[PDB]
Protein backbone atom coordinates (compact mmCIF):
# COMPACT_ATOMS: atom_id res chain seq x y z
CA UNK A 1 0.00 0.00 0.00
CA UNK A 2 2.63 2.57 1.08
CA UNK A 3 4.59 4.91 -1.20
CA UNK A 4 7.92 6.68 -0.74
CA UNK A 5 8.12 10.44 -0.34
CA UNK A 6 11.59 11.96 -0.24
CA UNK A 7 12.15 15.06 1.84
CA UNK A 8 15.11 17.25 0.94
CA UNK A 9 16.39 19.45 3.75
CA UNK A 10 19.78 20.92 4.69
CA UNK A 11 20.35 17.72 6.70
CA UNK A 12 20.00 15.48 3.67
CA UNK A 13 17.29 13.40 2.01
CA UNK A 14 14.87 11.72 4.40
CA UNK A 15 12.76 8.86 3.11
CA UNK A 16 9.15 8.80 4.28
CA UNK A 17 7.01 5.73 3.66
CA UNK A 18 3.33 6.69 3.75
CA UNK A 19 -0.03 5.52 2.42
CA UNK A 20 -1.09 7.56 -0.64
CA UNK A 21 -4.56 7.56 0.90
CA UNK A 22 -3.18 9.43 3.89
CA UNK A 23 -3.63 13.15 4.03
CA UNK A 24 -1.02 15.90 3.77
CA UNK A 25 -1.17 16.68 7.51
CA UNK A 26 -0.09 13.13 8.23
CA UNK A 27 2.90 13.71 5.94
CA UNK A 28 3.74 16.83 7.94
CA UNK A 29 3.32 14.91 11.21
CA UNK A 30 5.48 12.10 9.82
CA UNK A 31 8.23 14.55 8.90
CA UNK A 32 8.09 16.21 12.33
CA UNK A 33 8.56 12.90 14.11
CA UNK A 34 11.43 11.87 11.80
CA UNK A 35 13.34 15.16 11.92
CA UNK A 36 14.63 17.65 14.46
CA UNK A 37 12.80 20.71 13.12
CA UNK A 38 10.82 23.78 14.17
CA UNK A 39 8.21 25.52 12.00
CA UNK A 40 8.75 24.12 8.50
CA UNK A 41 7.01 24.19 5.16
CA UNK A 42 7.08 21.48 2.50
CA UNK A 43 7.30 22.52 -1.14
CA UNK A 44 6.98 20.84 -4.51
CA UNK A 45 10.09 22.48 -5.89
CA UNK A 46 13.52 23.38 -4.59
CA UNK A 47 12.79 27.07 -5.03
CA UNK A 48 9.86 26.91 -2.58
CA UNK A 49 6.96 28.26 -4.67
CA UNK A 50 4.20 25.70 -4.46
CA UNK A 51 3.55 24.95 -0.79
CA UNK A 52 1.98 21.65 0.20
CA UNK A 53 -0.89 22.51 2.58
CA UNK A 54 -0.88 20.89 6.04
CA UNK A 55 -4.27 19.10 5.56
CA UNK A 56 -6.26 16.75 6.66
CA UNK A 57 -8.04 15.69 3.45
CA UNK A 58 -5.96 16.67 0.58
CA UNK A 59 -4.67 13.19 0.03
CA UNK A 60 -0.98 12.40 -0.34
CA UNK A 61 -1.81 10.50 -3.51
CA UNK A 62 -3.60 13.35 -5.28
CA UNK A 63 -0.57 15.66 -5.29
CA UNK A 64 2.30 13.15 -4.96
CA UNK A 65 3.58 10.03 -6.66
CA UNK A 66 5.83 7.23 -5.40
CA UNK A 67 9.42 8.48 -5.24
CA UNK A 68 8.58 12.18 -5.53
CA UNK A 69 10.88 14.56 -3.71
CA UNK A 70 9.57 17.52 -1.73
CA UNK A 71 11.64 20.37 -0.29
CA UNK A 72 11.71 21.44 3.31
CA UNK A 73 11.88 25.12 4.21
CA UNK A 74 12.34 26.29 7.78
CA UNK B 1 26.71 -8.75 -14.52
CA UNK B 2 27.59 -8.75 -10.83
CA UNK B 3 25.84 -11.36 -8.68
CA UNK B 4 24.90 -8.48 -6.35
CA UNK B 5 22.31 -5.97 -7.57
CA UNK B 6 24.21 -2.88 -6.40
CA UNK B 7 27.54 -3.69 -8.04
CA UNK B 8 27.77 -2.27 -11.54
CA UNK B 9 30.21 -2.44 -14.42
CA UNK B 10 31.69 0.96 -15.24
CA UNK B 11 30.95 2.49 -18.64
CA UNK B 12 31.72 5.90 -20.17
CA UNK B 13 29.26 8.72 -19.52
CA UNK B 14 27.20 10.19 -22.35
CA UNK B 15 26.62 13.26 -20.20
CA UNK B 16 29.91 14.87 -19.18
CA UNK B 17 29.05 16.01 -15.65
CA UNK B 18 31.40 15.46 -12.69
CA UNK B 19 28.43 15.19 -10.34
CA UNK B 20 26.27 12.62 -12.09
CA UNK B 21 26.01 8.83 -12.35
CA UNK B 22 23.51 7.18 -14.70
CA UNK B 23 21.74 3.85 -14.34
CA UNK B 24 18.94 2.23 -16.30
CA UNK B 25 15.47 2.87 -14.86
CA UNK B 26 15.12 -0.89 -14.35
CA UNK B 27 18.25 -1.00 -12.20
CA UNK B 28 17.03 2.07 -10.29
CA UNK B 29 13.65 0.33 -9.76
CA UNK B 30 15.51 -2.73 -8.48
CA UNK B 31 17.69 -0.81 -6.00
CA UNK B 32 14.97 1.69 -5.09
CA UNK B 33 17.01 4.73 -6.15
CA UNK B 34 15.24 7.78 -7.51
CA UNK B 35 15.99 10.68 -9.81
CA UNK B 36 18.18 13.20 -7.99
CA UNK B 37 19.06 10.90 -5.08
CA UNK B 38 22.49 11.44 -3.58
CA UNK B 39 24.40 8.15 -3.80
CA UNK B 40 27.63 6.95 -2.24
CA UNK B 41 29.89 5.07 -4.63
CA UNK B 42 32.62 2.70 -3.60
CA UNK B 43 35.53 1.70 -5.81
CA UNK B 44 39.06 0.39 -5.33
CA UNK B 45 41.61 1.28 -2.63
CA UNK B 46 38.73 1.98 -0.24
CA UNK B 47 37.82 5.13 -2.23
CA UNK B 48 34.34 6.62 -1.96
CA UNK B 49 32.66 9.59 -3.60
CA UNK B 50 29.15 11.04 -3.81
CA UNK B 51 27.10 11.66 -6.95
CA UNK B 52 23.59 12.43 -8.07
CA UNK B 53 21.88 9.51 -9.80
CA UNK B 54 19.88 9.97 -13.02
CA UNK B 55 18.12 7.49 -15.30
CA UNK B 56 19.61 6.82 -18.72
CA UNK B 57 17.39 5.15 -21.28
CA UNK B 58 20.28 3.51 -23.12
CA UNK B 59 22.33 2.31 -20.13
CA UNK B 60 22.48 -1.51 -19.91
CA UNK B 61 20.98 -2.75 -16.64
CA UNK B 62 24.22 -4.12 -15.21
CA UNK B 63 26.25 -1.03 -16.08
CA UNK B 64 26.83 2.40 -14.59
CA UNK B 65 27.85 5.46 -16.58
CA UNK B 66 30.24 8.01 -15.10
CA UNK B 67 32.92 10.31 -16.49
CA UNK B 68 36.69 10.11 -15.86
CA UNK B 69 36.55 12.56 -12.96
CA UNK B 70 34.24 10.23 -11.06
CA UNK B 71 36.20 7.12 -12.15
CA UNK B 72 39.42 8.69 -10.90
CA UNK B 73 37.87 9.53 -7.53
CA UNK B 74 36.95 5.85 -7.29
CA UNK B 75 40.31 4.58 -8.59
CA UNK B 76 38.58 2.50 -11.26
CA UNK B 77 38.89 2.13 -15.02
CA UNK B 78 36.21 1.46 -17.64
CA UNK B 79 34.94 -2.12 -17.11
CA UNK B 80 35.86 -2.16 -13.42
CA UNK B 81 33.11 -2.66 -10.86
CA UNK B 82 31.73 -0.16 -8.31
CA UNK B 83 28.91 -0.32 -5.80
CA UNK B 84 26.13 2.25 -5.52
CA UNK B 85 24.00 2.95 -2.43
CA UNK B 86 21.58 5.67 -1.43
CA UNK B 87 23.29 8.17 0.86
CA UNK B 88 20.68 10.01 2.94
CA UNK B 89 22.91 12.28 5.04
CA UNK B 90 24.64 14.55 2.51
CA UNK B 91 24.15 17.79 4.38
CA UNK B 92 24.32 21.27 2.91
CA UNK B 93 27.88 22.55 3.23
CA UNK B 94 28.59 25.35 5.63
CA UNK B 95 32.20 25.88 4.63
CA UNK B 96 34.50 23.95 2.29
CA UNK B 97 38.17 24.28 1.36
CA UNK B 98 38.98 23.61 -2.29
CA UNK B 99 42.44 24.09 -3.72
CA UNK B 100 43.98 23.91 -7.21
CA UNK B 101 46.37 20.98 -7.70
CA UNK B 102 49.45 21.86 -9.76
CA UNK B 103 40.20 34.69 -9.86
CA UNK B 104 39.90 30.97 -9.07
CA UNK B 105 36.59 31.54 -7.29
CA UNK B 106 35.27 33.99 -9.88
CA UNK B 107 36.35 32.20 -13.05
CA UNK B 108 36.24 28.52 -12.05
CA UNK B 109 34.52 27.55 -8.82
CA UNK B 110 31.58 29.94 -8.70
CA UNK B 111 30.18 29.17 -12.16
CA UNK B 112 30.93 25.45 -11.62
CA UNK B 113 28.86 25.31 -8.43
CA UNK B 114 26.24 28.07 -8.98
CA UNK B 115 22.72 26.66 -8.49
CA UNK B 116 24.00 23.16 -9.29
CA UNK B 117 23.77 21.64 -5.79
CA UNK B 118 26.82 19.43 -6.44
CA UNK B 119 27.80 16.88 -3.83
CA UNK B 120 31.51 16.82 -3.02
CA UNK B 121 33.55 14.47 -0.88
CA UNK B 122 36.78 15.20 0.95
CA UNK B 123 39.64 13.81 -1.12
CA UNK B 124 37.72 14.31 -4.40
CA UNK B 125 39.62 15.74 -7.32
CA UNK B 126 37.61 17.46 -10.05
CA UNK B 127 38.22 19.35 -13.24
CA UNK B 128 36.63 22.65 -14.16
CA UNK B 129 36.88 23.62 -17.80
CA UNK B 130 36.65 27.40 -17.92
CA UNK B 131 38.29 30.48 -19.44
CA UNK B 132 41.40 29.53 -21.33
CA UNK B 133 42.74 26.65 -19.28
CA UNK B 134 41.31 23.61 -17.47
CA UNK B 135 42.10 23.42 -13.77
CA UNK B 136 41.97 20.38 -11.51
CA UNK B 137 40.95 21.00 -7.90
CA UNK B 138 41.09 19.00 -4.68
CA UNK B 139 38.47 18.99 -1.95
CA UNK B 140 40.67 19.48 1.09
CA UNK B 141 37.98 20.00 3.75
CA UNK B 142 34.23 20.14 4.15
CA UNK B 143 32.09 21.18 7.11
CA UNK B 144 30.28 19.00 7.74
CA UNK B 145 32.58 16.04 7.05
CA UNK B 146 33.25 13.97 4.99
CA UNK B 147 30.88 15.11 2.28
CA UNK B 148 28.32 17.79 1.67
CA UNK B 149 26.22 19.63 -0.89
CA UNK B 150 27.69 22.91 -2.19
CA UNK B 151 24.52 24.96 -1.64
CA UNK B 152 23.78 28.70 -1.90
CA UNK B 153 24.64 29.07 1.82
CA UNK B 154 28.02 27.36 1.34
CA UNK B 155 31.27 29.33 1.71
CA UNK B 156 34.25 28.34 -0.41
CA UNK B 157 37.77 28.91 0.85
CA UNK B 158 39.99 28.58 -2.19
CA UNK B 159 43.25 30.43 -1.26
Amino acid sequence: DKILIRVQSAEGIKRIEISPKSNLKHLYDSVQNALKVDGFGLFKERNFLTELQASGSQLVGTSLRHGDMVYLKQ
Amino acid sequence: GAMEPNRLIVEEAQNDDNSVVSLSQAKMDELQLFRGDTVILKGKRRKETVCIVLSDDTCPDEKIRMNRVVRNNLCVHLSDVVSVQSCPDVKYGKRVRILPIDNLFEIYLKPYFLEAYRPIHMGDNFIVRAAMRPIEFKVVLTDPEPYCIVAPETVIFCD
